[PDB]
Formats: C-alpha cells, sequence, structure tokens
RNA sequence: UCUAAGCAUCAGGUAACAUCAAAUCGUACCCCAAACCGACACAGGUGGUCAGGUAGAGAAUACCAAGGCGCUUGAGAGAAC
RNA sequence: CGAAUGCUGACAUAAGUAACGAUAAAGCGGGUGAAAAGCCCGCUCGCCGGAAGACCAAGGGUUCCUGUCCAACGUUAAUCGGGGCAGGGUGAGUCGACCCCUAAGGCGAGGCCGAAAGGCGUAGUCGAUGGGAAACAGGUUAAUAUUCCUGUACUUGGUGUU
RNA sequence: GCAGUCAGAGGCGAUGAAGGACGUGCUAAUCUGCGAUAAGCGUCGGUAAGGUGAUAUGAACCGUUAUAACCGGCGAUUUCCGAAUGGGGAAACCCAGUGUGUUUCGACACACUAUCAUUAACUGAAUCCAUAGGUUAAUGAGGCGAACCGGGGGAACUGAAACAUCUAAGUACCCCGAGGAAAAGAAAUCAACCGAGAUUCCCCCAGUAGCGGCGAGCGAACGGGGAGCAGCCCAGAGCCUGAAUCAGUGUGUGUGUUAGUGGAAGCGUCUGGAAAGGCGCGCGAUACAGGGUGACAGCCCCGUACACAAAAAUGCACAUGCUGUGAGCUCGAUGAGUAGGGCGGGACACGUGGUAUCCUGUCUGAAUAUGGGGGGACCAUCCUCCAAGGCUAAAUACUCCUGACUGACCGAUAGUGAACCAGUACCGUGAGGGAAAGGCGAAAAGAACCCCGGCGAGGGGAGUGAAAAAGAACCUGAAACCGUGU
C-alpha cells in the first residue's frame, strides 16, 4: 500500500506507525496463548511497519 | 637514530675481513655530534645532530641556506 | 517519560507455569516474558499503560538457554528475561 | 597428584586472549594466520 | 517460458501408462507434473491417532516428468508440440502442427 | 578540618519536614568431589568457614549425637601357593 | 608386490583365560515390574562423625527438580541413574560484582633513544589478593531465598520547603 | 578436485573494512539470507501461473493478465565487537561529558567529543620585542588482503668426498613502501679510424673469453637476429598572447558490461518393468556443442547455430564547451663539498691481482667549453661523449577474485586436508596439529493388516516393486576370518 500511503503526511504516518504497533502487540499476546489460529497476521503487520518507516525517511530529506 | 640531520647519513653495513679472509658482519657509523648554530636572522641558537661532513657543509653554504632545506624536507629542528 | 514506541516492545508474552499460577492467586503477581534489554522502569511503565493496572514493584531475572541435540548435532537455545510484576490491591487483569 | 593444568579464567584471558593478541605486532600476525586458515574460534576468549 | 500448464490435457509418451489422455492437476518445481488419474500407485498409509485418517492401502497419483507428456491436440487427436509467437503484443502459444493458436 | 582565587545580598552551607530514587549483572546444582585438575563413575591432587556428648592435656585416640554412608558383579567351596 | 620392525582398514591368536578398582558388611518381609542380591517402603545389622556432616570460593556449566524410556553409556542385571527425551526452576537499595580508591606490576600524549620493527619513560591511565554506605527474625516451593511473604528496621542520594 | 587457454577485474576501509558476536520465521536446532524496516522495504525495468530459502512434512495464507514469486539497475534500513576513534577493558562489555529539542519532574530522544600531520585564526612563559607553548577550526592519514614489484637487514644445513678462503646465496626469513604493474629510461653509452644511437624483454653469441684453496665451482661482454618504439622539461629574460600536449569537469555520440527474446525437424512394429535400442519407412540442419528423460534420442524436454533487446547505472573509446598549464621565434645560462684522491669495506662474471669502472663509513678536494668524463694498470696522439636536476607509454612480471571453454589429468586409501554442516569433531596452556565419513529405487510406490515378543529389540507372513539375499545396518558384494550339512 506504499502507492496509497504516499498520499499521506508525516503527521499521519506517525499516527499510522503507532496503530500498527498497537496491533502488533495484541497479535503477539494472542499468539502467546493458543488464541491465534491465524498466524499469517503476524507477518502482515511486521511487513507494513516497514512500508511506513520507509515513507518517513523518503519524506524526511531524501 | 644515528642520522645526520643535514646530509642524511646513516649507519651502513659491511664486513670485517681478517688476514685469513674470514667475513663477519659489522656496521659503519656516521661521525655524529650535536652542536648549537648561531642563526643571525632569527637571533637565536639551533641545536642540530650533524656529522662532521655536515658541519663542513654549513661552512660552505650558510646556516640560513641549510635550514631552508630542512623545512622543505619536512624535518623539524 | 519513555516514548510510546518503546513501551510497545518491552512485553513479549505471559509466562505459563505452576509457579507462575501460584503467585497470581497468592501474592498478586503476574509473571511475564519480557525483552532482554528491558529495564525495571520500563517493565513497570508498560504494565501500567498497556494493561491499565497499577504496579507495586518489579523483580527480574534472566533465564539461560539449554544445550540440546538435533540427533548428532549440538545446538543451543537463546537466553531470555523474566519479570515478576507485583500488582496492587483490588487490581485484576484481563 | 598435582598436574600441569590449573585453570584460572582471568589468567586464561590476560595471557592468550583477543586484547592480548592485539597489543603487539607479532600477536596480530597470529590472528592473521588463523583467519587465512579459517578457524571458527579465533581466540581463547569466550 | 513453460509449455504444459495447470489444466492442460496431455498424452503420455513413455512408461507404463503411455497413450492415456488426461487433465494435468499441478506442476512441481522439479520439472514434474502430476496428471489426474494416470500414474496411480498404492501406498500403505499408516494410521495416526490425531488428524482423523482411518489408514489403509490408498491408491493415489505419482509425479511424471514434463518431458514424458505433450499437449494433446483436440482437433487432430494426436500428440503435438508447442511454439511461442506474439499476438496483440502479448505472448501466446500455438501448435507446431497446423500453426493454430492454443486458446 | 582550614582557607585562596572567585561569588557577595544570588548562591552555597546545615537543622527539621515533605518527597522521589537506588539502575545493570550474578544468584539453580556440585564444590576433599562420580560434576574441578588427573584419557576412566580413577584407593591421587585441591583455598576459606562452622566445631555437640562421655572419657582425655588435646582439633590425638576410642565409642557415639545431629547428619551422612555400606564404596555398581554376585553365589559356593574351605587344595597347593 | 610377499617381505622395506613398510602405510590404512578389516579380522584372528592367546581365551571365554586374567580381571570386574580399597577386606566399612549384610539379612529378611512387603511393593513395583516381562524379569528384583542391587530400585521404593518397613524392620534389623554394620561404617564415618575435626568427617565419609554442613556452608563457600576457584573451576565446571544445567549435572538441579519432576514425568517418561532402557538401544548405547554404567566393568554384572537393571524397573534405577550425574544416561536418552520433554517440561519446569535462579525474584535483592542492604549479599556479590559493577562503581570509588590505590599496591606490585602493565600501558603510556608529548619526550629521549634505536638500521626498520622497536626500547625505556614524564604527565596521566589501568590494575586486588587490600581500604570505602546500609537487614534481621520467623514462614513458605517438587526445585530459589538475608532476594518471595509476615513482623520490625536501617542507609545514601536528588527535589521542594521553612 | 587438478593443470591450463582466452577475456575481464586488479583492490577494500572513518559514508566504519576484513573477520566476527548476538539477534532475525507460523519455528526447537543447525545451515544460507538479512539487521530492531531483521529469509526482508521502496522504485525502475525483466518476466510470469505459479508461489511462501535448506534439512523438512505440516499449519496459516498470497497470486492467475498484473505492485503473487523470481531475475537485474539505482535507492532505503543496516544492532554490538573489530583500525574502533568520548574514557576504560578480561573483543562482542563497563562509565560518561557537552549541546540541542520534548517532558504527566520519574526522566527520555538526537547530535558531537581519539590521535597524528599540514594549514588558519584567536590567544601566549621565563624576558622588553619575541619565541617555545596553549586553544578552536578545516583537510588528510591510520586497518586488512593472493602473488608480482622496489628498497632497509640477512642465515645455516649442504658441496668441496675432512675444512677455515669459496660454495649454498644476496637464496630462506624479518621489516618499510607502493602500483595495476613496478622498476629502468633518452648517453659525461659503446664502437674502433668504419660506424651505431634511451630503457625493458625473447633467441643467438656460449659453457666461449675469463674468474677460481686456478680446487669444488662461478661465468660475461662485443656483435647479430626479433618484440616494442617516443621523446621532452627546469636551473630565465624580451617578443609573441590562450595557437602544441596533458588531466579534470560536462555534454552529445559509439562500443561493451549489469536482467533478457524467438530458435528447426518422427512415427509404426519387436524385445522388455520401462525404448532413446533392434527392424522398417520419413524429415531438419548456417543448429549431429552439450545435458536430461524408467536401457543407447539431430527430430520428447533444456538448449545449440543464428537473429533481436535496456528505464537505469557504468568501463574503454571519439567529438564538443570548459578552469589551470602554456606553443613558436629571440638572445643567454649550462646542476661544488661535486668530479678526482688517501683509508676501511661492498658491487662489477672479475676472490686485490699487473685491475680499469661503479657506490660510500671516514679524512680531504678541482677545472668549469681555452674546460671536463670514458675508451680495462699507465702515458702521448686520435676518436666519442657533456656527470654532479627532473619527467616518460608499449613490449616484461603476477592471480585472492570473475566468466566461458579444453585435457592420451584424478575417480573416493585417488584428486584439495576436506565430493559428506572440514580447518569441523578431536588433541595442546599456547603457537600449532588435524581426521574418518560418497552410491536404496525409475519413482518412496519407505512395508496398511495379522503373528511371537516386555504396548520391546529382532523375526515370520502379507502387500509394494523388474528385482526385497534392492528393507533404510540398503548397487556389486572378493579375501582373511567363523559356522551348519554330506
Ligand atoms: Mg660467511
Ligand atoms: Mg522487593
Ligand atoms: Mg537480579
Ligand atoms: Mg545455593
Ligand atoms: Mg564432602
Ligand atoms: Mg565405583
Ligand atoms: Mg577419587
Ligand atoms: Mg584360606
Ligand atoms: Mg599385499
Ligand atoms: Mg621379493
Ligand atoms: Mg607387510
Ligand atoms: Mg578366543
Ligand atoms: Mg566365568
Ligand atoms: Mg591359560
Ligand atoms: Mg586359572
Ligand atoms: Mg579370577
Ligand atoms: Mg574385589
Ligand atoms: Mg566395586
Ligand atoms: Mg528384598
Ligand atoms: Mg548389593
Ligand atoms: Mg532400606
Ligand atoms: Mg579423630
Ligand atoms: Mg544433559
Ligand atoms: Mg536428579
Ligand atoms: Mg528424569
Ligand atoms: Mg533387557
Ligand atoms: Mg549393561
Ligand atoms: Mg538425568
Ligand atoms: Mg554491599
Ligand atoms: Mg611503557
Ligand atoms: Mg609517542
Ligand atoms: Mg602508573
Ligand atoms: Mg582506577
Ligand atoms: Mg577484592
Ligand atoms: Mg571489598
Ligand atoms: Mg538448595
Ligand atoms: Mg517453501
Ligand atoms: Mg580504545
Ligand atoms: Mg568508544
Ligand atoms: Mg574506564
Ligand atoms: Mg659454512
Ligand atoms: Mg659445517
Ligand atoms: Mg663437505
Ligand atoms: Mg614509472
Ligand atoms: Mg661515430
Ligand atoms: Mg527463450
Ligand atoms: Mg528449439
Ligand atoms: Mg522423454
Ligand atoms: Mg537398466
Ligand atoms: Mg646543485
Ligand atoms: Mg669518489
Ligand atoms: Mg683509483
Ligand atoms: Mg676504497
Ligand atoms: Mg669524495
Ligand atoms: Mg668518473
Ligand atoms: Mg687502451
Ligand atoms: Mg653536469
Ligand atoms: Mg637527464
Ligand atoms: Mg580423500
Ligand atoms: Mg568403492
Ligand atoms: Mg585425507
Ligand atoms: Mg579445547
Ligand atoms: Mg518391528
Ligand atoms: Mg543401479
Ligand atoms: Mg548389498
Ligand atoms: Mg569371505
Amino acid at each position: 500500500k506504499a502507492k496509497e500511503l504516499r498520499e499521506k503526511s508525516v503527521e499521519e504516518l506517525n499516527t499510522e506507525l503507532l496503530n500498527l504497533l498497537r496491533e502488533q502487540f495484541n497479535l503477539r499476546m494472542q499468539a502467546a496463548s493458543g488464541q491465534l489460529q491465524q498466524s499469517h497476521l503476524l507477518k502482515q503487520v511486521r511487513r507494513d511497519v516497514a512500508r511506513v518507516k520507509t515513507l518517513l525517511n523518503e519524506k524526511a530529506g531524501a | 637514530s644515528r642520522v645526520c640531520q643535514v646530509t642524511g647519513k646513516r649507519p651502513v653495513t659491511g664486513n670485517n675481513r681478517s688476514h685469513a679472509l674470514n667475513a663477519t658482519k659489522r656496521r659503519f657509523l656516521p661521525n655524529l655530534h650535536s652542536h648549537r648554530f648561531w642563526v643571525e636572522s632569527e637571533k637565536r641558537f639551533v641545536t642540530l645532530r650533524v656529522s662532521a661532513k655536515g658541519m663542513r657543509v654549513i661552512d660552505k653554504k650558510g646556516i640560513d641556506t641549510v635550514l631552508a632545506e630542512l623545512r622543505a624536507r619536512g624535518e623539524k629542528y | 517519560m519513555i516514548r510510546e514506541e518503546r513501551l510497545l516492545k518491552v512485553l513479549r508474552a505471559p509466562h505459563v507455569s505452576e509457579k507462575a499460577s501460584t503467585a497470581m492467586e497468592k501474592s498478586n503477581t503476574i509473571v511475564l516474558k519480557v525483552a532482554k534489554d528491558a529495564t525495571k522502569a520500563e517493565i513497570k511503565a508498560a504494565v501500567q499503560k498497556l494493561f491499565e493496572v497499577e504496579v507495586e514493584v518489579v523483580n527480574t531475572l534472566v533465564v539461560k538457554g539449554k544445550v540440546k541435540r538435533h540427533g548428532q548435532r549440538i545446538g543451543r537455545r537463546s537466553d531470555w528475561k523474566k519479570a515478576y510484576v507485583t500488582l496492587k490491591e483490588g487490581q485484576n487483569l484481563d | 597428584m598435582k598436574r600441569t593444568f590449573q585453570p584460572s579464567v582471568l589468567k586464561r584471558n590476560r595471557s592468550h586472549g583477543f586484547r592480548a593478541r592485539m597489543a603487539t605486532k607479532n600477536g596480530r600476525q597470529v590472528l592473521a594466520r588463523r583467519r587465512a586458515k579459517g578457524r571458527a574460534r579465533l581466540t581463547v576468549s569466550k | 517460458a513453460a509449455k504444459i500448464r495447470r489444466d492442460d490435457e496431455v498424452i503420455v509418451l513413455t512408461g507404463k501408462d503411455k497413450g492415456k489422455r488426461g487433465k494435468v492437476k499441478n506442476v512441481l518445481s522439479s520439472g514434474k507434473v502430476i496428471v489426474e488419474g494416470i500414474n496411480l500407485v498404492k501406498k500403505h498409509q499408516k494410521p495416526v491417532p490425531a488428524l482423523n485418517q482411518p489408514g489403509g492401502i490408498v491408491e493415489k497419483e505419482a509425479a511424471i516428468q514434463v518431458s514424458n507428456v505433450a499437449i494433446f491436440n483436440a482437433a487432430t487427436g494426436k500428440a503435438d508440440r508447442v511454439g511461442f509467437r506474439f499476438e496483440d503484443g502479448k505472448k501466446v502459444r500455438f501448435f507446431k502442427s497446423n500453426s493454430e493458436t492454443i486458446k
């Protein structure tokens, strides 16, 4: 979604980077117990942190 | 080291040939002394570790001419 | 104030065990699985935010990994860090 | 009976360790030999 | 790059099952297709307590080389081969016999 | 504890009270030993600490307390050596 | 290739012979089990007791504790184990290290010295085996405790007051 | 693995290396990959129906006409240790200072701070001017890596049938500094009365002339044939003024490089587990290089000869704008503690000899174009040359690495030590030493089910397969060695 997140701001991709990490915390605790039978969701959020961290450095002086 | 500071002489190596022509390794050291030179333009003394062949060069060229060569060499005094 | 991005990395899992269960029903203690470079002031600051529950004191220890054998080949498990977070009175946790 | 190997980790490390093998011209050539040979454990140091 | 694909109808050229037409079911990365119905072998399947299999002597499909089949031509009724040309600026495939496009 | 540069109506000093903080690492188990040093589940080697009773000069010695052990092939027979 | 007290692997012989590692010592009943001289429980007997008990440092590095397994390992059998496999277990302002300070000694800006590499050394900076703040009693786990809990304390710092 | 041929590339590093430590998965370990954005992120191209690295199944998912996955260009992110560079240290650890922004006052984040060198400004002792010194700045260096290269030091065993001169040998080894090559290089060089015209390298000359306890040994030049070719500047004033050459930056423009694209032509019968084989009848070839496919394939598959391709970054070339450097004429200068010499050694094929020439530790010391060097002791004549200042391409040397192709090279006790998770296990305090171990089958179709046994080990059936004395202790299955039967 780096095509789509490019139509955002540094104000948003600090809020957007902060909601994936809330989401990542609730997936890791859910997979700690036997309560996550969708383990394709750990990989999706971790790959989407990287797209937002990339767009923060493209904006900040690149 | 045993290095003359104007000429650049240095210990060199050779043999002690005996009467039966046995060769053992020796060195040849340079005739180094230390000496204060009065420099008239700067109005001070300069100590240099210089050979007796090098004290004879300053007799010929002059102390101002010699010290210019050691600055352009990059050597400190 | 520790940044909100550091508080979301300090906690890893809850530790499940008989000793970990006993302190929850006796000493009001949750036993967590934390990061290895976490510190007692961050273990206190991430339970008091992400779980919304007050903490009295934190007791940490580092657990060392075991040497196992994959048939003929030797290998070792990683070390990890283990916290005993003491809750306050009337403080129940999801 | 007392045998020749009496271990001590501090004296293990001061005499044969990585920071000892870097403090001299010859000790650095011991490490350059063991890198071109292909040693997995390069020093005494854990 | 590939000639034989997922749901082609092939015809086997060598083996114990030479000559039988049939639909391909998948293609593996080792250069081997598993074709539906053809290369049937019997495996003495071992039952397990979990996973809910009764376990017996199951007959199932075994992987045959891609080189050992060929795309059956429906119009001629024979084994024919596959070429690569470009139509509409897109890559297509056609039969080496009669030069007509696979569609 | 004493002052000097400095600072002088600020610091700083020190008596009470209130308050916050004390991080990080080690911590199991053996340790005169079957876990350390001796190729061995090897009668060998290995620094400190604690020191009950009766007899006794005694931390010797004999028998015991607390505590710990019977030493990882046994069964017979009852010759020479 | 038949030989070099040749080189490597396999396999004989002696020979089912010597040996099974302190002469501190065992007996029986019950249990478990496919199987019990050796494991568990019970009762007796013997040995240590300035150690063959208990607590550490150094060194080791999970041998700890529990469940399961007996191929190999254990000088015999093994249901047992410091063996195999899986899980659990080490909680500190006061204990120790770190940190502060120095000894012997080490390194050492410049410096002086030396074919090169290098040597010694001033200012300094490291280096304990020595100096420098403070917690006790009781209770609790299968396995940690001066650390957990109960009772009762003490110590050094930042802040704000008057 | 080993030996080569042809062509690239000839470095990497403070923009943090080589080599590591620790992390990183739906993951318990190890391997490869990656670095807290952690088997990966963006972008630009290639390509696509199949994918999510290995042992190695499973689970949870993504994708099919284009941001699934893969391949390449340029980017992003890149923990800790290591020259490690803020201080220290028992590598992967321990402790900060300063400045800047936030702070629910408990505290967080980011940046900077080694040393040396040169340069610059501010300052600044004895001591008046000064100067040593002091403090900030900018720029550079440092470490590692195969051989080749140049220089500073430099053995002994051995041979001499002993051994000391001599040999081995300026070899082995240690150290400093480079570069893609280095070094050398434009005659104070040879020749011989005729002439050649810098250096390097190959072949002759030639085991020659000589040197040599005249022993063992060491060993040229002159001249000839080739490879390759190249000549210039400064010790300096006028006239000309940006014209000769070289690099740098740029740009157009070729040619490579780094992903790729199409690529011909065969069937019937026999044996067989299985046809590529046999036997018939055909077709392709600018492609019968090679490899795979259930036995031996030009025509089943991958390719091969041939024909096309690049958004982007880049190498060697051309052309063009460009800063600096200056051509050409003109008169003039012509490298002094230097050449030679005495003494002690070293180099020359030449061991001090009748020994020319070169270098210099020591002591001395010219002439200067009317002058000086060499022509193998030395002298006269004649000839040739101009030292004491620099620069310079090609031919020559080498391979850690890259790619393609080859072998009267090896085939597992061989070839690397290592075909296999090998510089590993293991041994040593350390430096260092250092293994063994390859093959089921075409495909796991890897033996459901029943039986003896301890819910054992192991075996007997059954079934799979062409084969089960191919059953994982697996192709073949020799000998020693040990048994049962006659
Ligand atoms: Mg000699
Ligand atoms: Mg507490
Ligand atoms: Mg702790
Ligand atoms: Mg303890
Ligand atoms: Mg004891
Ligand atoms: Mg024993
Ligand atoms: Mg013993
Ligand atoms: Mg008797
Ligand atoms: Mg033989
Ligand atoms: Mg013979
Ligand atoms: Mg023999
Ligand atoms: Mg026998
Ligand atoms: Mg017997
Ligand atoms: Mg006998
Ligand atoms: Mg006997
Ligand atoms: Mg006997
Ligand atoms: Mg006995
Ligand atoms: Mg015994
Ligand atoms: Mg009994
Ligand atoms: Mg017994
Ligand atoms: Mg008993
Ligand atoms: Mg006694
Ligand atoms: Mg173990
Ligand atoms: Mg135990
Ligand atoms: Mg157990
Ligand atoms: Mg048994
Ligand atoms: Mg046994
Ligand atoms: Mg055990
Ligand atoms: Mg203390
Ligand atoms: Mg020193
Ligand atoms: Mg110095
Ligand atoms: Mg000191
Ligand atoms: Mg100190
Ligand atoms: Mg101490
Ligand atoms: Mg102390
Ligand atoms: Mg205990
Ligand atoms: Mg996969
Ligand atoms: Mg340092
Ligand atoms: Mg540092
Ligand atoms: Mg320090
Ligand atoms: Mg000799
Ligand atoms: Mg000799
Ligand atoms: Mg001799
Ligand atoms: Mg050059
Ligand atoms: Mg001439
Ligand atoms: Mg193609
Ligand atoms: Mg083709
Ligand atoms: Mg085929
Ligand atoms: Mg065959
Ligand atoms: Mg001159
Ligand atoms: Mg001379
Ligand atoms: Mg002379
Ligand atoms: Mg002489
Ligand atoms: Mg002279
Ligand atoms: Mg001359
Ligand atoms: Mg003559
Ligand atoms: Mg001259
Ligand atoms: Mg010249
Ligand atoms: Mg081999
Ligand atoms: Mg073989
Ligand atoms: Mg070998
Ligand atoms: Mg070892
Ligand atoms: Mg069985
Ligand atoms: Mg075969
Ligand atoms: Mg066999
Ligand atoms: Mg045999």
